[PDB]
């Protein structure tokens, strides 16, 4: 006997891999405001990101998210501009903000992430031995505790 | 963990063409009795030749699920914490160092980074202030770029 | 079940239309009362929604999906053509009957 | 260490359709004795076809 | 998408009808089909007609 | 990315600018390091009219 078989097929594969430790990255569009009597220079807030009772992250603003000037009644970015993106977690703006698999399942169930500002850093302006304004080294945190201890808030 | 879900789909088609050539040769010897004694000898030879053809059509499908696990870093932990001051003076730039203990094993000691520093903390106050949510302590290195790992046994 | 043609329920999609995008986003946390195979009609819990692609088609949008396999059955199958009740719970904890089978 | 656990599940379905055509041809020669001396020659040929 | 699916052909306008607001139902051939192109001015024009 | 190949455009918005000005130190030399304009933006914009 002698047989000759000739074949040809074709295949199709689709895959999907998922990390359960970092299943998504979150990006918060935020905006600062000043309702006091003095301006703040080099505004650096610290914010909580809360899903249910779990604080996902607290992030101090980096160079990308610092507001240079913020006068009383103003807003950074100014009125008419778009909010700024807070999408990195580390000191050099090189790492994104991750969430779990369960937190991602909570996010598409309709649950909302809440932002809470826990503190703000910033400088004030003085005059040096010349007529020049200097703001470096003039931290407001040196006076927050003292002002809040002898005052009444209205 | 890393979880996968692959699914495939195949379609094949094979065709065979055979051809056989058989030869036979035999001898049959008969002896008997039928109104007398008889005897025969038969000598036969045959030749067969057959041609076949088959066509096979197939199609399958598969489903794979995977799961990889690192035994050195099997999970990341995130501690929601809160500072308090029960002394007579305020502390500025509060930077605590904390142990994380499972049974008798200290998993990590982490000095707070820029994300976890409290600017002001007056006597009887708390950072974050009362009414806010706890802050997340979820990084181990100096620049808040590495998470806090645990074992498989932990 | 190829042995006996029973067709238990795995979950329920709710279709995306050109008008229900806002009312479907409003609802989380469905509550289900189903007929289990060996137990009877009973309340089987209140989980959140799931938001899968409609019908499993990768081209269709994601929509409300009630994964009945994640509710408080005892691993028992949910019966077709029996009494099924799905309640949609609003953020005000006001619940409404959005699907009835008997 | 990195530990894995994969599990799969396949389902296939194949259909074949064959068709054979055979031819045969033979000769049988018989010689014997039955109330006298006999002799035969048979010549057969066959054709089979199966699906 | 690439024209006709050929990897050598350029990418062009493609109306993915499987992503529109059907109920998973199939779209029929040789029946009434209308595709409107909407300009950034929200002015729409009939660019394909089948009946 | 699907929005970008549908024809939608990315818009750039400058939200602030940092920069230095030049003074003279105790010598006839121009120095710009440490002379930030942000120390004066808020004060100039509060007592002025923009034309």
């Amino acid at each position: 006997s002698t047989a000759v078989q000739d074949s040809n097929g074709e295949s199709w594969n689709t895959g999907l891999s998922i990390n359960k430790g970092e299943s998504a990255y979150i990006n918060a569009n935020v905006r600062y405001y000043n309702t006091g009597t003095a301006p703040m220079y080099k505004v650096t807030p610290t914010t909580n990101l809360v899903l249910d009772g779990d604080t996902l992250s607290t992030i101090k603003a980096q160079e990308n998210q610092i507001g240079n000037n913020l006068s009383p009644g103003d807003t950074y970015p100014k009125k008419g501009l778009s909010p700024l993106a807070l999408n990195t977690m580390d000191q050099f703006s090189s790492r994104l903000i991750p969430i779990n698999y369960d937190q991602l399942k909570k996010l598409d169930a309709g649950k909302q992430i809440k932002l809470e500002t826990t503190q703000v850093s910033g400088n004030f302006g003085t005059k040096n031995s010349s007529g020049q304004i200097v703001t470096e080294g003039n931290s407001w945190s040196d006076y927050i505790s003292q002002i809040d201890s002898i005052s009444a808030s209205i | 963990e890393h979880a996968s879900t692959d699914q495939g789909k195949t379609v094949s088609r094979a065709t065979t063409n055979s051809k056989t050539e058989s030869n036979t040769a035999g001898v049959s010897v008969n002896v008997g009795y039928q109104n007398g004694f008889t005897a025969n000898v038969t000598t036969n030879y045959s030749h067969t030749t057959d041609n076949s053809t088959a066509v096979q059509d197939s199609n399958g499908e598969s489903w794979n699920t995977g799961l990889s696990i690192n035994k050195g870093e099997s999970a990341y932990i995130n501690a929601n914490v809160r500072y308090y001051n029960t002394g007579t003076a305020p502390m500025y730039k509060v930077t605590p160092t904390t142990n994380l203990v499972l049974d008798g094993d200290t998993l990590s000691t982490i000095k707070a980074q820029e994300n976890q520093i409290g600017n002001n903390l007056s006597p009887g106050d708390t950072y974050p202030k009362k009414g806010l949510s706890p802050l997340a302590l979820n990084t181990m290195d100096q620049f808040s770029s590495r998470l806090i790992p645990i074992n498989y046994d932990q | 079940n190829p042995s006996t043609g029973n067709t238990y329920i795995n979950g329920m999609y709710f279709a995306p239309t050109q008008t229900n995008k806002e009312a479907l986003d409003y609802i989380q946390k469905y509550r289900v009362e189903a007929t289990l195979q060996y137990s009877g009609f009973k309340d089987i819990g209140t989980k959140d929604k799931e938001m899968r692609n409609y019908l499993g088609d990768p081209n269709q949008p994601k929509t409300n999906y009630v994964n009945l396999r994640s509710y408080f059955t005892g691993g028992e199958n949910i019966m077709t053509y029996k009494k099924l009740r799905i309640y949609a719970i609003t953020p005000d904890d006001r619940e409404l009957l959005v699907l009835s089978v008997d």
